[PDB]
Protein backbone atom coordinates (compact mmCIF):
# COMPACT_ATOMS: atom_id res chain seq x y z
CA UNK A 1 0.00 0.00 0.00
CA UNK A 2 2.26 2.63 -1.52
CA UNK A 3 2.20 7.11 -1.00
CA UNK A 4 4.05 8.73 -3.13
CA UNK A 5 3.74 12.50 -2.22
CA UNK A 6 0.12 11.87 -0.68
CA UNK A 7 -1.70 10.00 -3.45
CA UNK A 8 -1.68 6.61 -2.00
CA UNK A 9 -2.81 3.33 -3.38
CA UNK A 10 -2.22 -0.79 -3.80
CA UNK A 11 -0.42 -2.38 -6.40
CA UNK A 12 3.47 -4.53 -7.13
CA UNK A 13 6.30 -2.32 -7.38
CA UNK A 14 9.21 -3.14 -9.99
CA UNK A 15 12.35 -1.23 -11.30
CA UNK A 16 10.97 0.37 -15.00
CA UNK A 17 11.98 -0.25 -17.98
CA UNK A 18 10.96 2.86 -19.08
CA UNK A 19 13.11 6.07 -19.86
CA UNK A 20 12.10 8.97 -18.20
CA UNK A 21 12.27 12.65 -18.28
CA UNK A 22 13.69 14.95 -16.14
CA UNK A 23 10.63 17.30 -15.13
CA UNK A 24 7.95 14.76 -14.32
CA UNK A 25 7.09 12.23 -11.58
CA UNK A 26 3.86 10.37 -12.72
CA UNK A 27 3.43 8.32 -15.41
CA UNK A 28 -0.65 7.81 -16.85
CA UNK A 29 -2.75 5.73 -18.23
CA UNK A 30 -5.67 5.59 -20.35
CA UNK A 31 -7.67 4.47 -16.92
CA UNK A 32 -6.22 7.69 -15.52
CA UNK A 33 -4.54 6.04 -12.79
CA UNK A 34 -1.01 6.08 -12.03
CA UNK A 35 1.29 3.39 -14.07
CA UNK A 36 4.86 4.69 -13.31
CA UNK A 37 6.56 7.28 -10.88
CA UNK A 38 9.64 8.32 -9.48
CA UNK A 39 10.71 8.54 -6.09
CA UNK A 40 10.33 11.44 -4.15
CA UNK A 41 13.64 11.30 -2.66
CA UNK A 42 15.22 9.00 -5.17
CA UNK A 43 16.18 9.48 -8.83
CA UNK A 44 14.89 5.64 -9.47
CA UNK A 45 12.06 5.52 -11.47
CA UNK A 46 9.44 2.54 -10.76
CA UNK A 47 6.35 0.75 -12.73
CA UNK A 48 3.59 -0.02 -11.05
CA UNK A 49 1.44 -3.09 -11.75
CA UNK B 1 9.33 40.89 -41.33
CA UNK B 2 7.33 37.78 -41.40
CA UNK B 3 7.72 34.06 -41.50
CA UNK B 4 6.37 30.96 -41.02
CA UNK B 5 5.42 28.77 -38.08
CA UNK B 6 5.93 25.81 -39.20
CA UNK B 7 5.53 23.35 -36.65
CA UNK B 8 8.41 23.79 -33.42
CA UNK B 9 5.84 26.12 -31.68
CA UNK B 10 4.99 22.92 -29.19
CA UNK B 11 5.84 21.81 -26.04
CA UNK B 12 4.97 19.05 -22.62
CA UNK B 13 2.18 20.80 -21.49
CA UNK B 14 2.28 19.22 -18.59
CA UNK B 15 5.02 16.48 -16.01
CA UNK B 16 2.84 13.74 -16.61
CA UNK B 17 4.86 10.76 -18.63
CA UNK B 18 3.38 9.28 -21.33
CA UNK B 19 3.93 6.20 -24.15
CA UNK B 20 2.97 5.19 -27.57
CA UNK B 21 -0.29 7.34 -27.07
CA UNK B 22 -2.05 9.58 -29.12
CA UNK B 23 -3.31 12.03 -26.30
CA UNK B 24 -5.51 14.78 -26.92
CA UNK B 25 -5.06 18.31 -24.33
CA UNK B 26 -5.62 22.15 -24.81
CA UNK B 27 -3.51 24.18 -23.21
CA UNK B 28 -1.40 27.51 -25.05
CA UNK B 29 0.85 26.97 -28.10
CA UNK B 30 1.88 28.67 -31.59
CA UNK B 31 -0.74 27.72 -33.98
CA UNK B 32 0.87 25.72 -36.93
CA UNK B 33 1.50 27.17 -40.36
CA UNK B 34 0.72 30.91 -39.05
CA UNK B 35 2.85 33.69 -39.40
CA UNK B 36 5.60 34.76 -36.51
CA UNK B 37 7.51 38.31 -36.72
CA UNK B 38 10.45 38.56 -37.80
CA UNK B 39 13.53 41.28 -36.54
CA UNK B 40 17.06 41.71 -36.92
CA UNK B 41 20.04 42.38 -34.28
CA UNK B 42 21.29 45.52 -35.65
CA UNK B 43 24.14 47.23 -34.42
CA UNK B 44 18.18 48.29 -31.38
CA UNK B 45 15.54 47.04 -28.96
CA UNK B 46 11.86 47.12 -30.58
CA UNK B 47 8.80 47.12 -28.37
CA UNK B 48 6.57 43.79 -28.39
CA UNK B 49 4.04 42.92 -25.96
CA UNK B 50 3.52 40.01 -24.01
CA UNK B 51 0.29 38.13 -25.17
CA UNK B 52 -0.82 34.72 -23.30
CA UNK B 53 2.52 33.45 -23.62
CA UNK B 54 5.46 34.40 -25.68
CA UNK B 55 7.50 32.14 -28.66
CA UNK B 56 11.04 33.35 -29.16
CA UNK B 57 13.77 32.27 -30.96
CA UNK B 58 17.20 33.12 -32.21
CA UNK B 59 19.65 31.64 -34.65
CA UNK B 60 23.01 31.91 -32.74
CA UNK B 61 25.63 29.87 -31.75
CA UNK B 62 27.68 33.47 -30.18
CA UNK B 63 25.51 34.99 -27.35
CA UNK B 64 24.80 38.04 -28.82
CA UNK B 65 21.81 38.01 -26.85
CA UNK B 66 22.66 38.99 -23.13
CA UNK B 67 19.57 37.72 -21.51
CA UNK B 68 15.60 38.99 -21.35
CA UNK B 69 13.58 41.81 -20.04
CA UNK B 70 10.30 41.20 -18.70
CA UNK B 71 7.56 43.63 -16.85
CA UNK B 72 4.72 46.18 -17.36
CA UNK B 73 6.38 49.72 -17.41
CA UNK B 74 9.98 49.31 -16.51
CA UNK B 75 11.14 52.56 -14.61
CA UNK B 76 12.19 51.51 -11.20
CA UNK B 77 8.36 51.41 -9.91
CA UNK B 78 6.66 48.22 -10.35
CA UNK B 79 8.21 44.41 -9.61
CA UNK B 80 9.76 43.90 -13.66
CA UNK B 81 11.43 40.20 -13.89
CA UNK B 82 14.93 40.30 -15.52
CA UNK B 83 16.58 37.14 -16.71
CA UNK B 84 20.83 37.59 -17.40
CA UNK B 85 23.03 35.46 -18.68
CA UNK B 86 26.52 35.81 -17.28
CA UNK B 87 28.35 32.43 -19.84
CA UNK B 88 28.29 31.26 -16.14
CA UNK B 89 24.57 30.95 -14.90
CA UNK B 90 21.12 31.86 -16.34
CA UNK B 91 20.02 34.03 -13.47
CA UNK B 92 16.57 35.34 -12.78
CA UNK B 93 16.09 38.22 -10.81
CA UNK B 94 12.63 39.64 -9.57
CA UNK B 95 13.51 43.52 -8.84
CA UNK B 96 12.40 47.27 -9.26
CA UNK B 97 15.41 48.06 -12.06
CA UNK B 98 16.14 51.48 -13.41
CA UNK B 99 15.91 50.86 -17.82
CA UNK B 100 16.75 53.09 -21.08
CA UNK B 101 15.99 52.82 -24.73
CA UNK B 102 19.07 51.14 -25.08
CA UNK B 103 19.77 49.12 -22.14
CA UNK B 104 22.17 45.88 -22.21
CA UNK B 105 25.27 44.50 -20.97
CA UNK B 106 28.34 44.60 -24.14
CA UNK B 107 31.64 45.68 -24.86
CA UNK B 108 12.58 45.97 -3.17
CA UNK B 109 14.39 42.60 -4.65
CA UNK B 110 11.47 39.40 -3.38
CA UNK B 111 13.49 36.77 -5.92
CA UNK B 112 16.87 35.41 -6.71
CA UNK B 113 17.64 32.46 -8.74
CA UNK B 114 21.55 31.26 -9.79
CA UNK B 115 20.63 28.13 -12.33
CA UNK B 116 24.44 30.01 -37.12
CA UNK B 117 24.27 26.48 -36.91
CA UNK B 118 21.93 26.05 -33.09
CA UNK B 119 18.25 27.19 -33.06
CA UNK B 120 18.26 28.27 -29.47
CA UNK B 121 14.14 27.93 -29.04
CA UNK B 122 12.76 29.19 -26.01
CA UNK B 123 9.31 29.59 -24.59
CA UNK B 124 7.66 31.67 -21.58
CA UNK B 125 4.27 31.63 -20.05
CA UNK B 126 2.53 33.20 -17.18
CA UNK B 127 -0.54 31.34 -16.06
CA UNK B 128 -1.80 31.47 -12.12
CA UNK B 129 1.18 33.11 -10.92
CA UNK B 130 3.83 30.56 -12.08
CA UNK B 131 6.50 31.69 -14.97
CA UNK B 132 7.38 28.57 -16.55
CA UNK B 133 10.44 28.65 -18.66
CA UNK B 134 11.22 26.12 -22.00
CA UNK B 135 13.88 25.68 -24.03
CA UNK B 136 15.59 23.60 -26.57
CA UNK B 137 19.45 23.55 -28.52
CA UNK B 138 18.66 21.86 -31.31
CA UNK B 139 21.52 21.99 -34.76
CA UNK B 140 20.60 23.19 -37.92
CA UNK B 141 22.23 24.34 -41.33
CA UNK B 142 20.76 27.08 -42.17
CA UNK B 143 20.04 30.73 -40.44
CA UNK B 144 17.23 32.72 -42.72
CA UNK B 145 14.18 31.41 -41.57
CA UNK B 146 13.41 28.55 -39.29
CA UNK B 147 13.57 25.20 -41.22
CA UNK B 148 10.63 22.81 -42.27
CA UNK B 149 11.28 20.08 -39.63
CA UNK B 150 10.33 19.28 -36.26
CA UNK B 151 11.43 20.26 -32.69
CA UNK B 152 9.97 19.84 -29.01
CA UNK B 153 10.74 22.16 -26.42
CA UNK B 154 11.14 20.84 -22.76
CA UNK B 155 10.79 22.66 -19.65
CA UNK B 156 13.86 23.68 -18.05
CA UNK B 157 12.36 25.28 -15.22
CA UNK B 158 9.06 26.13 -13.53
CA UNK B 159 9.43 29.54 -11.19
CA UNK B 160 6.56 30.35 -9.68
CA UNK B 161 6.67 34.30 -8.89
CA UNK B 162 3.20 36.15 -9.14
CA UNK B 163 3.95 39.45 -10.99
CA UNK B 164 1.75 40.90 -13.74
CA UNK B 165 3.60 40.81 -17.70
CA UNK B 166 2.11 42.47 -20.49
CA UNK B 167 4.99 43.55 -22.09
CA UNK B 168 8.61 42.70 -22.68
CA UNK B 169 12.09 44.04 -24.20
CA UNK B 170 15.45 41.41 -24.93
CA UNK B 171 19.03 42.13 -24.31
CA UNK B 172 21.38 43.38 -27.63
CA UNK B 173 24.75 43.41 -27.14
CA UNK B 174 27.64 45.27 -28.64
CA UNK B 175 30.91 43.31 -30.34
CA UNK B 176 17.97 38.20 -35.71
CA UNK B 177 15.45 36.56 -33.19
CA UNK B 178 12.05 35.68 -33.93
CA UNK B 179 9.06 36.16 -32.06
CA UNK B 180 5.84 34.94 -31.72
CA UNK B 181 2.42 34.50 -30.00
CA UNK B 182 0.44 31.36 -28.12
CA UNK B 183 -2.95 30.94 -28.29
CA UNK B 184 -5.91 28.58 -26.88
CA UNK B 185 -5.72 25.71 -28.83
CA UNK B 186 -6.82 21.81 -28.73
CA UNK B 187 -3.54 19.78 -29.76
CA UNK B 188 -3.21 16.05 -30.40
CA UNK B 189 -0.20 14.86 -29.02
CA UNK B 190 1.77 11.71 -30.28
CA UNK B 191 3.98 10.40 -27.42
CA UNK B 192 5.99 7.84 -29.10
CA UNK B 193 8.19 4.77 -27.32
CA UNK B 194 10.48 6.76 -25.72
CA UNK B 195 8.01 9.10 -24.32
CA UNK B 196 9.16 11.99 -26.30
CA UNK B 197 6.14 13.75 -28.72
CA UNK B 198 7.63 13.47 -32.17
CA UNK B 199 4.40 14.79 -34.43
CA UNK B 200 1.24 16.77 -33.12
CA UNK B 201 -1.94 17.91 -34.97
CA UNK B 202 -3.47 21.68 -34.28
CA UNK B 203 -6.81 20.35 -34.01
CA UNK B 204 -8.16 23.64 -35.30
CA UNK B 205 -6.38 24.78 -38.45
CA UNK B 206 -8.68 23.13 -41.43
CA UNK C 1 -39.26 55.14 7.79
CA UNK C 2 -39.12 56.45 10.96
CA UNK C 3 -41.59 53.44 12.91
CA UNK C 4 -41.77 50.29 11.63
CA UNK C 5 -44.93 47.34 11.97
CA UNK C 6 -44.25 44.80 14.46
CA UNK C 7 -44.21 41.32 13.34
CA UNK C 8 -47.49 40.32 14.74
CA UNK C 9 -49.03 43.00 12.41
CA UNK C 10 -46.75 43.08 9.45
CA UNK C 11 -46.49 45.97 7.03
CA UNK C 12 -47.21 44.32 3.52
CA UNK C 13 -46.20 47.60 0.69
CA UNK C 14 -46.66 46.39 -2.53
CA UNK C 15 -44.20 48.11 -5.69
CA UNK C 16 -45.45 48.23 -9.63
CA UNK C 17 -44.91 50.73 -12.11
CA UNK C 18 -41.59 52.13 -10.96
CA UNK C 19 -37.56 51.76 -11.96
CA UNK C 20 -36.00 50.03 -10.09
CA UNK C 21 -32.68 50.64 -8.95
CA UNK C 22 -31.23 48.14 -6.56
CA UNK C 23 -27.67 48.32 -7.12
CA UNK C 24 -27.31 51.98 -5.17
CA UNK C 25 -29.56 49.65 -2.45
CA UNK C 26 -26.80 46.97 -2.67
CA UNK C 27 -23.64 48.81 -3.51
CA UNK C 28 -24.23 50.88 -0.12
CA UNK C 29 -23.22 49.32 3.16
CA UNK C 30 -25.95 49.29 6.17
CA UNK C 31 -27.07 46.19 6.36
CA UNK C 32 -26.01 43.30 8.24
CA UNK C 33 -26.83 40.98 5.83
CA UNK C 34 -28.44 40.63 2.24
CA UNK C 35 -29.41 36.90 1.14
CA UNK C 36 -31.49 36.05 -1.69
CA UNK C 37 -33.23 32.78 -2.26
CA UNK C 38 -33.62 31.26 -6.05
CA UNK C 39 -32.03 34.74 -6.97
CA UNK C 40 -28.61 36.09 -6.92
CA UNK C 41 -28.31 39.30 -5.17
CA UNK C 42 -26.11 40.76 -7.99
CA UNK C 43 -28.06 39.53 -10.60
CA UNK C 44 -31.75 41.84 -9.71
CA UNK C 45 -30.65 44.78 -11.90
CA UNK C 46 -30.99 42.62 -14.92
CA UNK C 47 -34.65 40.79 -14.26
CA UNK C 48 -37.38 42.04 -15.14
CA UNK C 49 -40.60 41.71 -13.19
CA UNK D 1 3.56 22.41 -4.41
CA UNK D 2 3.04 25.38 -3.04
CA UNK D 3 1.42 27.50 0.05
CA UNK D 4 0.43 30.51 -0.14
CA UNK D 5 -0.71 32.86 3.16
CA UNK D 6 -2.80 35.63 2.85
CA UNK D 7 -2.93 37.55 5.68
CA UNK D 8 -5.41 40.52 6.61
CA UNK D 9 -7.95 41.47 9.04
CA UNK D 10 -11.63 41.72 9.04
CA UNK D 11 -14.84 42.67 11.11
CA UNK D 12 -16.38 40.21 12.22
CA UNK D 13 -19.79 40.18 10.77
CA UNK D 14 -17.85 40.48 6.85
CA UNK D 15 -16.68 36.78 7.46
CA UNK D 16 -20.40 35.49 7.04
CA UNK D 17 -19.09 36.95 3.29
CA UNK D 18 -15.80 35.71 2.94
CA UNK D 19 -16.61 32.66 1.87
CA UNK D 20 -15.41 31.27 -2.05
CA UNK D 21 -18.16 32.20 -4.56
CA UNK D 22 -20.03 33.95 -1.67
CA UNK D 23 -20.74 37.14 -3.17
CA UNK D 24 -20.76 40.72 -0.65
CA UNK D 25 -18.73 44.45 -0.43
CA UNK D 26 -16.14 42.57 0.94
CA UNK D 27 -15.44 38.92 -1.51
CA UNK D 28 -16.30 41.61 -4.80
CA UNK D 29 -14.42 44.73 -3.98
CA UNK D 30 -11.51 43.88 -1.93
CA UNK D 31 -10.86 40.11 -1.92
CA UNK D 32 -11.64 37.15 -3.71
CA UNK D 33 -11.79 33.03 -3.43
CA UNK D 34 -12.48 31.42 -6.64
CA UNK D 35 -15.67 29.01 -6.64
CA UNK D 36 -13.06 26.19 -7.78
CA UNK D 37 -11.30 27.29 -4.33
CA UNK D 38 -9.48 24.60 -2.77
CA UNK D 39 -7.37 25.57 1.07
CA UNK D 40 -8.40 26.60 4.45
CA UNK D 41 -9.55 29.75 5.73
CA UNK D 42 -8.76 30.29 9.63
CA UNK D 43 -10.43 33.43 11.33
CA UNK D 44 -9.53 34.01 15.32
CA UNK D 45 -11.08 37.21 17.22
CA UNK D 46 -8.68 40.13 17.96
CA UNK D 47 -9.60 41.96 21.18
CA UNK D 48 -6.20 42.91 22.82
CA UNK D 49 -4.00 42.59 19.38
CA UNK E 1 -28.53 32.07 -16.58
CA UNK E 2 -30.24 35.58 -16.31
CA UNK E 3 -30.84 35.05 -12.68
CA UNK E 4 -27.58 33.00 -10.71
CA UNK E 5 -23.82 33.34 -10.38
CA UNK E 6 -21.83 30.84 -11.05
CA UNK E 7 -21.66 28.12 -7.75
CA UNK E 8 -25.55 27.63 -7.91
CA UNK E 9 -26.50 28.10 -11.53
CA UNK E 10 -24.34 25.19 -11.99
CA UNK E 11 -26.03 23.11 -9.45
CA UNK E 12 -29.32 23.61 -11.26
CA UNK E 13 -28.22 23.50 -14.43
CA UNK E 14 -26.55 19.86 -13.70
CA UNK E 15 -30.00 18.43 -12.44
CA UNK E 16 -30.98 19.45 -16.29
CA UNK E 17 -28.21 17.90 -17.62
CA UNK E 18 -29.32 14.53 -15.44
CA UNK E 19 -32.16 14.32 -17.25
CA UNK E 20 -31.83 15.64 -20.93
CA UNK E 21 -28.95 12.97 -20.95
CA UNK E 22 -31.07 10.67 -20.07
CA UNK E 23 -34.09 11.24 -22.47
CA UNK E 24 -31.56 11.57 -25.19
CA UNK E 25 -29.80 8.07 -23.85
CA UNK E 26 -33.45 6.55 -23.78
CA UNK E 27 -34.54 7.71 -27.31
CA UNK E 28 -31.08 6.50 -28.74
CA UNK E 29 -31.95 2.99 -26.86
CA UNK E 30 -35.16 3.29 -28.51
CA UNK E 31 -33.94 4.07 -32.25
CA UNK E 32 -31.65 1.51 -31.63
CA UNK E 33 -33.71 -1.94 -30.86
CA UNK E 34 -35.97 -0.30 -33.63
CA UNK E 35 -33.63 -0.08 -35.90
CA UNK E 36 -32.71 -3.88 -35.02
CA UNK E 37 -36.33 -4.40 -35.90
CA UNK E 38 -36.68 -3.00 -39.08
CA UNK E 39 -33.13 -4.73 -40.50
CA UNK E 40 -34.59 -8.07 -39.63
CA UNK E 41 -37.78 -6.65 -41.86
CA UNK E 42 -35.09 -5.65 -44.36
CA UNK E 43 -33.28 -8.97 -44.95
CA UNK E 44 -36.77 -10.72 -44.96
CA UNK E 45 -37.39 -8.30 -48.00
CA UNK E 46 -34.37 -8.88 -49.34
CA UNK E 47 -34.42 -12.26 -49.20
CA UNK E 48 -38.09 -12.42 -50.75
CA UNK E 49 -37.23 -10.00 -53.60
CA UNK F 1 -9.97 9.34 0.03
CA UNK F 2 -6.69 10.68 0.44
CA UNK F 3 -7.99 13.93 1.47
CA UNK F 4 -11.75 14.08 2.71
CA UNK F 5 -13.60 12.59 6.39
CA UNK F 6 -16.68 10.42 5.53
CA UNK F 7 -20.00 13.43 5.19
CA UNK F 8 -18.05 14.40 2.26
CA UNK F 9 -16.06 11.82 0.93
CA UNK F 10 -19.59 10.37 0.16
CA UNK F 11 -21.09 12.89 -1.61
CA UNK F 12 -18.40 13.04 -4.12
CA UNK F 13 -18.00 9.32 -4.13
CA UNK F 14 -21.68 9.11 -5.03
CA UNK F 15 -21.20 11.86 -7.97
CA UNK F 16 -18.68 9.57 -9.68
CA UNK F 17 -20.94 6.39 -8.71
CA UNK F 18 -23.95 7.32 -10.78
CA UNK F 19 -22.08 8.19 -13.73
CA UNK F 20 -19.32 5.29 -13.94
CA UNK F 21 -22.65 2.85 -13.04
CA UNK F 22 -24.82 5.17 -15.80
CA UNK F 23 -21.71 3.89 -17.98
CA UNK F 24 -21.28 0.78 -17.23
CA UNK F 25 -25.23 0.12 -18.01
CA UNK F 26 -24.43 2.15 -21.17
CA UNK F 27 -22.12 -0.67 -22.17
CA UNK F 28 -23.79 -3.46 -21.57
CA UNK F 29 -27.27 -2.08 -23.39
CA UNK F 30 -24.65 -1.65 -26.64
CA UNK F 31 -22.92 -5.10 -26.02
CA UNK F 32 -26.47 -6.79 -25.77
CA UNK F 33 -27.91 -5.18 -28.88
CA UNK F 34 -24.76 -6.26 -30.96
CA UNK F 35 -24.84 -9.62 -29.46
CA UNK F 36 -28.87 -9.80 -31.04
CA UNK F 37 -27.27 -8.93 -34.59
CA UNK F 38 -24.99 -11.39 -34.29
CA UNK F 39 -27.26 -13.82 -33.17
CA UNK F 40 -29.16 -12.98 -36.52
CA UNK F 41 -26.10 -13.44 -38.29
CA UNK F 42 -24.72 -16.64 -36.12
CA UNK F 43 -28.44 -18.01 -37.50
CA UNK F 44 -28.17 -17.39 -41.13
CA UNK F 45 -24.83 -18.47 -41.30
CA UNK F 46 -26.01 -22.21 -39.60
CA UNK F 47 -28.97 -21.77 -42.06
CA UNK F 48 -26.87 -21.20 -45.08
CA UNK F 49 -24.05 -24.43 -43.81
C1 LIG G 1 -1.18 44.12 -15.55
O1 LIG G 1 -0.35 45.27 -15.43
C2 LIG G 1 -1.08 46.17 -16.27
C3 LIG G 1 -0.26 47.41 -16.62
O2 LIG G 1 0.47 47.13 -17.82
C4 LIG G 1 -2.44 46.54 -15.68
O3 LIG G 1 -3.21 47.09 -16.76
C5 LIG G 1 -3.89 48.32 -16.44
O4 LIG G 1 -5.21 48.09 -15.93
C6 LIG G 1 -6.00 49.26 -15.66
C7 LIG G 1 -7.38 48.81 -15.20
O5 LIG G 1 -7.67 49.39 -13.93
C8 LIG G 1 -6.11 50.17 -16.88
O6 LIG G 1 -6.72 51.42 -16.53
C9 LIG G 1 -4.74 50.46 -17.45
O7 LIG G 1 -4.85 51.18 -18.68
C10 LIG G 1 -4.01 49.15 -17.71
N1 LIG G 1 -2.72 49.51 -18.28
C11 LIG G 1 -2.37 49.26 -19.54
C12 LIG G 1 -1.02 49.78 -19.91
O8 LIG G 1 -3.07 48.66 -20.34
C13 LIG G 1 -3.22 45.34 -15.11
O9 LIG G 1 -4.10 45.80 -14.07
C14 LIG G 1 -2.36 44.19 -14.59
N2 LIG G 1 -3.17 42.98 -14.59
C15 LIG G 1 -4.29 42.84 -13.90
C16 LIG G 1 -5.01 41.56 -14.20
O10 LIG G 1 -4.71 43.68 -13.11
C1 LIG H 1 15.98 13.31 2.91
O1 LIG H 1 16.53 12.03 2.60
C2 LIG H 1 17.03 12.14 1.26
C3 LIG H 1 17.68 10.79 0.96
O2 LIG H 1 17.32 10.37 -0.36
C4 LIG H 1 17.97 13.34 1.01
O3 LIG H 1 18.01 13.62 -0.39
C5 LIG H 1 17.57 14.63 1.72
O4 LIG H 1 18.66 15.56 1.75
C6 LIG H 1 17.17 14.26 3.11
N1 LIG H 1 16.70 15.35 3.96
C7 LIG H 1 16.97 15.55 5.26
C8 LIG H 1 18.09 14.82 5.94
O5 LIG H 1 16.28 16.32 5.90
C1 LIG I 1 0.98 37.05 -42.70
O1 LIG I 1 -0.15 36.33 -43.12
C2 LIG I 1 -1.16 37.32 -42.93
C3 LIG I 1 -2.45 36.74 -43.48
O2 LIG I 1 -2.15 35.48 -44.08
C4 LIG I 1 -0.78 38.71 -43.52
O3 LIG I 1 -1.47 39.71 -42.76
C5 LIG I 1 0.72 39.07 -43.47
O4 LIG I 1 0.98 40.23 -44.27
C6 LIG I 1 1.52 37.84 -43.87
N1 LIG I 1 2.96 37.98 -44.03
C7 LIG I 1 3.46 38.81 -44.95
C8 LIG I 1 4.94 38.76 -45.22
O5 LIG I 1 2.74 39.55 -45.59
C1 LIG J 1 29.08 35.11 -12.67
O1 LIG J 1 28.52 35.51 -11.41
C2 LIG J 1 28.81 36.80 -10.84
C3 LIG J 1 27.71 37.74 -11.37
O2 LIG J 1 28.16 38.94 -12.00
C4 LIG J 1 30.28 37.22 -11.01
O3 LIG J 1 30.86 37.33 -9.70
C5 LIG J 1 31.09 36.22 -11.82
O4 LIG J 1 32.37 36.78 -12.15
C6 LIG J 1 30.32 35.90 -13.07
N1 LIG J 1 31.05 35.03 -13.98
C7 LIG J 1 31.75 35.36 -15.08
C8 LIG J 1 31.95 36.79 -15.48
O5 LIG J 1 32.24 34.47 -15.76
C1 LIG K 1 11.05 50.66 -3.44
O1 LIG K 1 12.17 51.43 -2.97
C2 LIG K 1 11.80 52.80 -3.12
C3 LIG K 1 13.02 53.69 -2.92
O2 LIG K 1 12.96 54.78 -3.84
C4 LIG K 1 10.65 53.16 -2.18
O3 LIG K 1 10.24 54.52 -2.37
C5 LIG K 1 9.44 52.26 -2.40
O4 LIG K 1 8.48 52.46 -1.36
C6 LIG K 1 9.90 50.80 -2.42
N1 LIG K 1 8.83 49.86 -2.73
C7 LIG K 1 8.27 49.75 -3.93
C8 LIG K 1 7.35 48.57 -4.10
O5 LIG K 1 8.50 50.51 -4.86
C1 LIG L 1 13.89 5.13 -28.19
O1 LIG L 1 14.21 3.81 -27.73
C2 LIG L 1 14.78 2.98 -28.74
C3 LIG L 1 15.04 1.62 -28.11
O2 LIG L 1 14.49 0.59 -28.94
C4 LIG L 1 16.05 3.59 -29.32
O3 LIG L 1 16.55 2.80 -30.40
C5 LIG L 1 15.78 5.00 -29.81
O4 LIG L 1 16.99 5.62 -30.24
C6 LIG L 1 15.15 5.81 -28.69
N1 LIG L 1 14.85 7.15 -29.16
C7 LIG L 1 15.57 8.23 -28.84
C8 LIG L 1 15.06 9.54 -29.36
O5 LIG L 1 16.57 8.17 -28.14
Amino acid sequence: NFNFNGLTGTGVLTESNKKFLPFQQFGRDIADTTDAVRDPQTLEILDIT
Amino acid sequence: AYTNSFTRGVYYPDKVFRSSVLHSTQDLFLPFFSNVTWFHAIHDNPVLPFNDGVYFASTEKSNIIRGWIFGTTLDSKTQSLLIVNNATNVVIKVCEFQFCNDPFLGVNCTFEYVSFKNLREFVFKNIDGYFKIYSKHTPINLVRDLPQGFSALEPLVDLPIGINITRFQTLLALHAYYVGYLQPRTFLLKYNENGTITDAVDCALD
Amino acid sequence: ATRFASVYAWNRKRISNCVADYSVLYNSASFSTFKCYGVSPTKLNDLCF
Amino acid sequence: TNVYADSFVIRGDEVRQIAPGQTGKIADYNYKLPDDFTGCVIAWNSNNL
Amino acid sequence: LSRLDKVEAEVQIDRLITGRLQSLQTYVTQQLIRAAEIRASANLAATKM
